[PDB]
């Protein structure tokens, strides 16, 4: 009980697929000392055509040029600090390398958990019933079909799922009929191929989970919102008010919930025609950004991500079949208050990621440690006369959401 | 105005009085570049000359 | 109407406008060699000179 | 405190990608017969015979 | 063990000290100078004004 060995017993560790897939090239060394705390990109232009015999354009309005923005901002600090009496800590921790191994992993895990939370908070598209898990081949291919149906081509598509879900797909693959290599691989290693249904499938064990939040009542919209392109050309966010809710409930709508508009359908963005899902049209959906309570009378004000643009003076920017007006019917996907682990699918150009270098703190010992492309600044100081040595590790990330209509959540359907 | 490089190397146990020194550095690079060689092949007084 | 104010940016140049100034007269005129290297705080806070 | 006037708000000269479409019907319908048959002399419409 | 340098301005030497507080994560700097005045003989100076 006194003699100890030197090899630390192995610990647990998550996996990294989210950081490697997001776009980390456009936003790289862009928030420097000159730009400030935020930078903004540009947006593509859309035009509309006039069909008149004789080609007389007089009187009729020519296309108006409106430019948008996509602003990225800086996040909070990822700080982990350790303090100790050097007398006891130097007893059996020489050169203090024991600290280094499990702290960078903590920093990276926290960063990727926050990244996943941001991705599922800002994503717009939704698929399937949240309760039902992923079991068959169609549950994965539907995401690729939807993404191709919208019209996104330039980039690369990805779908991320739980380890248990991968077994249910590998087990299904073991029942194939003609491919010796596929059957053999699934039987032996239980590894699904890279391209599953036309999209790049990935496995991740560390994945964020969310709570639905209690709700009740046949909700409907009370006041007609303003979804003109001039209002939402900088954020693709809009605020709506709901009526017919429960009398007084706190946490009526949590962050990440999906609200569906039944009578307003998606549009193929280029051809501006409705989207049809083989048997039924596809309705519009949006994501809650911040938690909302309910007051007396059941009036709930919520801010959503993803906007149903139906500008009537600039029709070229439409992204929904009809304008949402008063009395429309809405519903919230999922059950009352269950908690699930959502599954993510997105395009390459959905969200960005970057890190801000940190300068050396004056008159304090410092060093830089690198871990899969992330720079960590470590410092040591001896404040306090109680023989207490102190260290700290710092990291400063940056987030940006380009287009909410190129990502979201997806589940299985019965 | 003059902006000088910072190293925080010296002044380690030394008294400093002259703030009239500016630190400038020379920077060297080695690159691999594409160059076109012209072969003047005049036969008189040797032919092969690149 | 064209609303294209998001196609440009607000720019602050890296140039400093000139400021104000004073002049050095009194310091250059008085004598400094007598007191140079004659007082140190640790030793004390006063030094004495002998009158003729 | 109040270092706002030092920095500037910039907009990068990069355009984000958009949504595209595909064209399959225009390359399958007949185009050889109705190639220049409608001229200045012919008028707005031209006719073909039936078997 | 504090990062420092030396600066000059018309024959005057100034010390700069750079130090930082870790928990506050703040970088601060300071400049210092210590003068010393003497008066040899009061009967060798004064103020002159234009007499009427």
């Amino acid at each position: 009980s006194q003699i100890v060995l030197k090899k630390f017993l192995p610990g647990f560790m998550s996996d990294l697929v989210l950081a490697k897939t997001v776009d980390r090239q456009l936003l790289a060394g862009e928030i420097n000392s000159s730009t400030g705390d935020s930078v903004s990109f540009k947006r593509p232009h859309q035009f509309s055509s006039l069909r008149t015999p004789t080609g007389d354009i007089s009187g009729q309005n020519k296309n108006n040029l409106i430019s948008g923005k996509a602003t990225g901002r800086v996040g909070n600090y990822i700080t982990v600090a350790v303090e100790y009496q050097q007398l006891e800590e130097a007893i059996k921790l020489n050169q203090l390398e024991e600290i280094l191994a499990p702290v960078r992993q903590r920093i990276v895990t926290d960063l990727e958990t926050e990244l996943a939370h941001f991705m599922m908070n800002n994503g717009a598209l939704s698929l399937g019933s949240p309760n039902t898990p992923i079991t068959k081949w169609s549950d994965v291919a539907q995401t690729a079909s939807f993404l191709k149906d919208l019209g996104v081509n330039e980039g690369e598509n990805y779908a991320v799922m739980d380890p248990w879900s991968a077994q249910r797909l590998a087990d299904a693959q073991t029942g194939l009929h003609a491919s010796d290599q596929l059957v053999r691989t699934a039987w032996e290693n239980a590894q699904i191929p890279t391209n599953f249904g036309g999209i790049r499938a990935l496995m991740s064990n560390g994945l964020a989970s969310r709570t639905q939040g209690a709700f009740g009542g046949t909700l409907t919209v009370k006041t007609q919102p303003t979804v003109t392109y001039n209002a939402v050309k900088d954020s693709y966010q809009f605020t709506v008010t709901l009526t017919g809710a429960t009398a007084s409930v706190t946490g009526f709508l949590k962050a990440g919930d999906q609200v569906k508009f039944t009578n307003t359908y998606w549009l193929q963005q280029q051809t501006k025609q409705a989207l049809y899902n083989g048997a039924t049209p596809i309705s519009f959906t949006a994501t809650v950004t911040a938690d909302a309570n309910s007051d007396s009378g059941g009036d709930v004000t919520v801010t959503l991500s993803g906007v149903p643009i139906y500008d009537t003076t600039n029709p070229q920017y439409n992204s929904v079949s009809r304008q949402v007006e008063a009395g429309d019917a809405v519903s919230v996907v999922g059950t009352a208050s269950q908690t699930m682990k959502p599954n993510l699918f997105y395009n390459k150009f959905f969200c960005g990621l970057g890190s801000i270098p940190l300068p050396k703190l004056h008159s304090i010992d410092s060093a830089v440690a690198t871990y899969e492309g992330f720079s960590i600044r470590v410092h040591k100081y001896a404040d306090g006369d109680a023989n207490v040595q102190k260290m700290r590790f710092d990291l400063l990330p940056a987030y940006v959401c380009f287009n909410p209509h190129m990502g979201g959540q997806f589940f299985g359907n019965p | 105005p003059t902006s000088l490089d910072v190293t925080s190397m010296t002044s380690w146990e030394y008294n400093w009085f002259g703030a009239d020194v500016i630190y400038i550095a020379k920077y060297y690079e080695v690159r691999k570049e594409s160059v076109d060689v012209i072969s003047y092949r005049h036969p008189i007084t040797g032919e092969i000359a690149t | 109407p064209n609303n294209l104010d998001s196609n440009v940016s607000q720019i602050v140049l890296k140039k400093f406008l000139p400021g104000f100034m004073s002049d050095l007269v009194l310091a250059k005129t008085v004598d400094r060699q007598l007191l140079a290297g004659e007082i140190n705080s640790s030793t004390g806070d006063s030094v004495s000179f002998k009158r003729p």
